[PDB]
Protein backbone atom coordinates (compact mmCIF):
# COMPACT_ATOMS: atom_id res chain seq x y z
CA UNK A 1 0.00 0.00 0.00
CA UNK A 2 2.98 2.54 0.02
CA UNK A 3 3.11 5.29 -1.92
CA UNK A 4 5.64 4.97 -4.77
CA UNK A 5 6.00 3.17 -8.50
CA UNK A 6 5.10 -0.45 -9.27
CA UNK A 7 5.81 -2.90 -11.93
CA UNK A 8 2.52 -4.88 -13.18
CA UNK A 9 3.70 -8.93 -14.20
CA UNK A 10 1.95 -11.05 -15.35
CA UNK A 11 2.35 -15.28 -14.76
CA UNK A 12 8.01 -17.23 -16.13
CA UNK A 13 6.89 -13.67 -15.10
CA UNK A 14 6.91 -10.90 -17.44
CA UNK A 15 6.55 -7.29 -17.19
CA UNK A 16 3.17 -5.87 -18.39
CA UNK A 17 3.43 -2.57 -17.38
CA UNK A 18 3.76 -0.23 -14.32
CA UNK A 19 1.67 2.38 -12.07
CA UNK A 20 1.38 4.40 -9.29
CA UNK A 21 0.13 4.14 -6.05
CA UNK A 22 -0.68 7.47 -4.06
CA UNK A 23 -3.18 8.29 -1.04
CA UNK A 24 -3.77 4.28 -0.69
CA UNK A 25 -5.12 3.68 -4.45
CA UNK A 26 -2.95 2.17 -7.47
CA UNK A 27 -3.07 3.90 -10.63
CA UNK A 28 -2.19 2.61 -14.27
CA UNK A 29 -3.23 2.37 -18.01
CA UNK A 30 -6.41 0.36 -18.80
CA UNK A 31 -4.86 -1.27 -21.76
CA UNK A 32 -1.92 -2.56 -19.00
CA UNK A 33 -4.66 -4.62 -16.88
CA UNK A 34 -7.95 -4.02 -19.03
CA UNK A 35 -9.63 -4.06 -15.45
CA UNK A 36 -8.38 -7.17 -14.08
CA UNK A 37 -7.73 -7.70 -10.47
CA UNK A 38 -4.01 -7.28 -9.20
CA UNK A 39 -2.57 -8.98 -6.52
CA UNK A 40 -0.28 -7.22 -3.63
CA UNK A 41 1.84 -9.59 -1.60
CA UNK A 42 -1.32 -11.76 -0.07
CA UNK A 43 -3.97 -9.10 -1.09
CA UNK A 44 -5.77 -8.25 -3.75
CA UNK A 45 -6.54 -4.93 -5.44
CA UNK A 46 -10.05 -4.68 -7.64
CA UNK A 47 -10.10 -2.04 -9.99
CA UNK A 48 -12.97 0.98 -8.87
CA UNK A 49 -13.09 3.25 -11.73
CA UNK A 50 -11.76 2.88 -15.62
CA UNK A 51 -12.02 4.62 -18.83
CA UNK A 52 -11.35 3.08 -22.17
CA UNK A 53 -10.92 6.51 -23.66
CA UNK A 54 -9.08 8.04 -21.59
CA UNK A 55 -6.80 4.60 -21.34
CA UNK A 56 -6.77 4.86 -17.59
CA UNK A 57 -7.70 2.69 -14.17
CA UNK A 58 -7.77 3.04 -10.88
CA UNK A 59 -7.82 0.07 -7.90
CA UNK A 60 -9.17 0.48 -4.18
CA UNK A 61 -10.44 4.28 -4.71
CA UNK A 62 -11.06 6.94 -7.37
CA UNK A 63 -7.98 8.43 -9.05
CA UNK A 64 -6.08 11.13 -6.98
CA UNK A 65 -3.67 12.07 -9.57
CA UNK A 66 -4.36 15.85 -10.48
CA UNK A 67 -1.51 18.04 -11.35
CA UNK A 68 -0.80 19.01 -14.88
CA UNK A 69 2.25 20.12 -17.43
CA UNK A 70 2.39 23.68 -17.16
CA UNK A 71 2.98 24.18 -21.25
CA UNK A 72 7.05 25.13 -20.56
CA UNK A 73 9.12 23.47 -17.71
CA UNK A 74 10.94 19.91 -18.49
CA UNK A 75 9.06 16.89 -17.26
CA UNK A 76 10.84 13.41 -16.21
CA UNK A 77 9.48 10.39 -16.98
CA UNK A 78 10.16 7.89 -14.09
CA UNK A 79 10.76 5.15 -16.00
CA UNK A 80 10.62 1.43 -14.60
CA UNK A 81 11.98 -0.87 -17.81
CA UNK A 82 11.43 -4.68 -17.41
CA UNK A 83 14.56 -6.05 -15.86
CA UNK A 84 16.24 -2.72 -14.84
CA UNK A 85 15.83 -0.25 -12.00
CA UNK A 86 13.82 2.68 -11.99
CA UNK A 87 15.32 5.32 -13.74
CA UNK A 88 14.70 8.96 -15.08
CA UNK A 89 14.54 10.24 -18.23
CA UNK A 90 14.39 14.40 -18.74
CA UNK A 91 12.64 16.09 -21.32
CA UNK A 92 10.59 18.46 -22.27
CA UNK A 93 7.09 17.93 -23.89
CA UNK A 94 5.96 18.47 -27.26
CA UNK A 95 2.26 19.07 -27.79
CA UNK A 96 -0.98 16.93 -28.78
CA UNK A 97 -3.24 19.52 -30.80
CA UNK A 98 -6.58 18.18 -30.38
CA UNK A 99 -9.92 19.85 -31.00
CA UNK A 100 -10.92 19.77 -27.63
CA UNK A 101 -7.49 21.00 -26.46
CA UNK A 102 -4.02 21.03 -26.28
CA UNK A 103 -2.13 17.80 -24.56
CA UNK A 104 1.05 17.58 -23.57
CA UNK A 105 3.30 14.83 -24.84
CA UNK A 106 6.89 12.96 -24.41
CA UNK A 107 8.56 11.75 -28.01
CA UNK A 108 10.47 8.77 -25.71
CA UNK A 109 10.24 5.28 -27.01
CA UNK A 110 10.66 2.69 -24.67
CA UNK A 111 9.54 -0.84 -24.00
CA UNK A 112 6.28 -1.55 -23.91
CA UNK A 113 6.22 -3.03 -20.11
CA UNK A 114 6.99 0.45 -19.23
CA UNK A 115 3.68 1.63 -20.02
CA UNK A 116 1.99 2.95 -17.04
CA UNK A 117 4.75 4.64 -15.92
CA UNK A 118 4.64 8.09 -14.50
CA UNK A 119 5.76 11.27 -15.92
CA UNK A 120 6.68 14.49 -13.55
CA UNK A 121 7.09 18.04 -12.60
CA UNK A 122 10.09 19.43 -11.25
CA UNK A 123 8.02 19.03 -7.60
CA UNK A 124 7.77 15.69 -7.95
CA UNK A 125 4.01 15.49 -8.61
CA UNK A 126 2.81 13.19 -11.12
CA UNK A 127 1.29 15.03 -13.85
CA UNK A 128 0.05 12.03 -16.48
CA UNK A 129 1.23 8.09 -17.26
CA UNK A 130 2.70 7.39 -20.13
CA UNK A 131 2.04 4.69 -22.77
CA UNK A 132 -0.46 5.47 -24.90
CA UNK A 133 0.55 7.52 -28.05
CA UNK A 134 1.24 7.81 -31.16
CA UNK A 135 3.51 6.88 -34.81
CA UNK A 136 5.14 9.76 -36.31
CA UNK A 137 8.93 5.40 -36.67
CA UNK A 138 9.31 7.03 -33.41
CA UNK A 139 6.44 6.95 -30.59
CA UNK A 140 5.02 9.92 -29.15
CA UNK A 141 3.25 9.43 -25.62
CA UNK A 142 1.07 11.40 -24.93
CA UNK A 143 0.85 12.73 -20.97
CA UNK A 144 -2.40 11.30 -19.82
CA UNK A 145 -3.61 12.56 -16.35
CA UNK A 146 -7.23 11.72 -15.25
CA UNK A 147 -9.48 13.60 -13.44
CA UNK A 148 -9.55 14.15 -9.19
CA UNK B 1 -1.87 -13.75 -11.88
CA UNK B 2 -1.34 -10.72 -12.31
CA UNK B 3 0.23 -9.15 -9.13
CA UNK B 4 2.44 -5.84 -8.29
CA UNK B 5 6.13 -5.02 -6.83
CA UNK B 6 6.94 -2.36 -5.30
CA UNK B 7 10.22 -0.74 -7.52
CA UNK B 8 10.83 2.85 -5.84
CA UNK B 9 9.68 6.64 -4.81
CA UNK B 10 8.00 8.94 -6.62
CA UNK B 11 11.06 11.34 -7.01
CA UNK B 12 12.76 13.83 -9.21
CA UNK B 13 16.58 13.36 -9.58
CA UNK B 14 18.16 16.10 -10.33
CA UNK B 15 21.00 13.88 -11.99
CA UNK B 16 18.86 12.49 -14.41
CA UNK B 17 19.52 11.88 -18.59
CA UNK B 18 18.35 13.97 -20.47
CA UNK B 19 16.76 13.23 -24.02
CA UNK B 20 13.88 13.26 -26.74
CA UNK B 21 12.47 16.30 -29.00
CA UNK B 22 9.30 18.28 -28.50
CA UNK B 23 7.17 17.53 -31.57
CA UNK B 24 3.75 19.56 -31.99
CA UNK B 25 1.45 17.25 -33.84
CA UNK B 26 -2.28 17.70 -34.88
CA UNK B 27 -3.88 14.35 -33.57
CA UNK B 28 -7.77 12.47 -32.90
CA UNK B 29 -9.00 10.25 -30.23
CA UNK B 30 -11.56 7.94 -30.77
CA UNK B 31 -13.97 5.71 -28.71
CA UNK B 32 -11.60 3.39 -28.12
CA UNK B 33 -8.83 5.49 -26.95
CA UNK B 34 -6.68 5.16 -29.78
CA UNK B 35 -4.84 8.65 -31.12
CA UNK B 36 -4.46 9.58 -35.03
CA UNK B 37 -3.09 11.44 -36.64
CA UNK B 38 -4.79 14.44 -38.27
CA UNK B 39 -3.76 16.54 -41.69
Amino acid sequence: TTDGVYRVMTRGSTQVGVGVMQEGVFHTMWHVTKGAALRSGEGRLDPYWGDVKQDLVSYCGPWKLDAAWDGLSEVQLLAVPPGERAKNIQTLPGIFKTKDGDIGAVALDYPAGTSGSPILDKSGRVIGLYGNGVVIGSYVSAITQGKR
Amino acid sequence: DMYIERAGDITWEKDAEVTGNSPRLDVALDESGDFSLVE
